[PDB]
């Protein structure tokens, strides 16, 4: 099956195309998988056009007489990877012979998630509050913590984990660690995460799903 | 939650056979296909075999036929892949994948096999004679870490060849074979006959001759 392009540059943000011309009969539906470095295939697309559960919206499958694309609408870094076509029949797998997708390097900005403490710590006398930052590059970014809008200071420790690849990104986590008491006399906590001229701030209120 | 756990990879000779193991969770797998790919370093995926469920039915790819057999053991969740006849073409990460929509929706996490390739010429070394054994004297050569087999052995050129014995080569743990040439001569020749062991190895274009000198 051959695949068209074998290898393909691209940047963030941009639509991509990859065909197979199949070498088997159309009505055995093509199937598409992704494959990180060193890493199991990954189901993409099945019966040409169907979404496997939890794939992202941007991949989508289709067909044309004897020719199926796959198409990554807006390409996200986390989307290096080469991609393979399939056709099954009852005695014979094949695949097409894959398509690199190298994506050029630039800033990602980090999706943001904050996790007030559990019930059961506070029952220890601790409320650790978790700030993740996920998937960006490059590595510098400023996480500042308030509580009831009051900058905290020394009373934080981060964390830092790289995918160690060659489009890899930085994951990191800060952690706040507060008394039951101070954690129970106030009432909005927020982590602010400033890279170059963006600050995003993701908060909670205690007691307030 | 559904998981495929491989087991039984490694560094194997070619000619040789391996066992790769394929454990399911979450789902029994008497009532579905299950699948063995590979990939090659660098290269792309490849089917290998598949069997089929109640039946046993099996097929393979044409690369691999008559050298492994799929099989799988319901009361164990397990399948398997037994590799034979394995050849450097063979070295690849094996993956199992369970049969789904269409396609292959579980897969373990791969195994490597790797099938020993490198060329290595000879190391000779002297197994040197004294003297402590009446008027009898050994000597030698250890010929260590080549591949692949085989090399030959000669004495002087082919002029010595009374108590002569080559051994059989022995597979090292590492993948390399050696082996050790040894001679029984008179200790009073010791002095002045010189010895020299000949060693070729063809598939290196390597030729070691070695003088084995008292120490
Ligand atoms: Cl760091
Ligand atoms: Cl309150």
């Amino acid at each position: 099956m051959t695949q068209s392009p074998s290898s393909l540059s691209a940047s963030v943000g941009d639509r991509v195309t990859i065909t197979c011309r199949a070498s088997q009969s159309v009505s055995s539906a093509v199937a598409w998988y992704q494959q990180k470095p060193g890493k199991a295939p990954k189901l993409l697309i099945y019966s040409a056009s169907s979404l496997y559960s939890g794939v992202p919206s941007r991949f989508s499958g289709s067909r044309s007489g004897t020719d199926f694309t796959l198409t990554i609408s807006s390409l996200q870094p986390e989307d290096f990877a080469t991609y393979y076509c399939q056709q099954s029949s009852y005695s014979l797998i094949t695949f097409g012979q894959g398509t690199k997708v190298e994506i050029k390097r630039t800033v990602a900005a980090p999706s943001v998630f904050i996790f007030p403490p559990s019930d059961e710590q506070l029952k220890s006398g601790t409320a650790s509050v978790v700030c993740l930052l996920n998937n960006f590059y490059p590595r510098e970014a400023k996480v500042s913590w308030y509580v009831d809008n009051a900058l905290q200071s020394g009373n934080s420790q981060e964390s830092v984990t790289e995918q160690d690849s060659k489009d890899s990104t930085y994951s990191l986590s800060s952690t706040l660690t507060l008394s039951k008491a101070d954690y129970e006399k106030h009432k909005v906590y927020a982590c602010e995460v400033t890279q170059g001229t963006t600050s995003v701030t993701k908060s909670f209120n205690r007691g307030e799903c | 939650e559904v998981q495929l756990v491989e087991s039984g990879g490694g560094l194997v000779q070619p000619g040789g056979s391996l066992r790769l193991s394929c454990a399911a969770s979450g789902f029994n797998l008497r009532s579905y296909y299950m699948h063995w790919v590979r990939q090659a370093p660098g290269k792309g995926l490849e089917w290998v075999a598949s069997i089929s469920p109640y039946y046993s039915y099996t097929y393979y790819a044409d690369s691999v036929k008559g050298r492994f057999t799929i099989s799988a053991d319901t009361s164990k969740n397990t399948a398997y892949l037994q590799m034979n006849s394995l050849r450097a073409e063979d070295t690849a990460v094996y993956y199992c994948a369970r049969h789904g929509y269409g396609a292959m929706d579980y897969w373990g996490q791969g195994t490597l096999v790797t099938v020993f390739n490198q060329i290595k010429g000879p190391s000779v070394f002297p197994l040197a004679p004294s003297s402590t054994s009446g008027g009898t004297a050994a000597l030698g050569c250890l010929v260590k870490d080549y591949w692949p087999e085989p090399v030959t052995v000669s004495w002087n050129s082919g002029a010595l060849t009374s108590g002569v014995h080559t051994f059989p080569a022995v597979l090292q743990s590492s993948g390399l074979y050696s082996l050790s040439s040894v001679v029984t001569v008179p200790s009073s020749s010791l002095g002045t006959q010189t010895y020299i062991c000949n060693v070729n190895h063809k598939p290196s274009n390597t030729k070691v001759d070695k003088k084995v000198e008292p120490k």
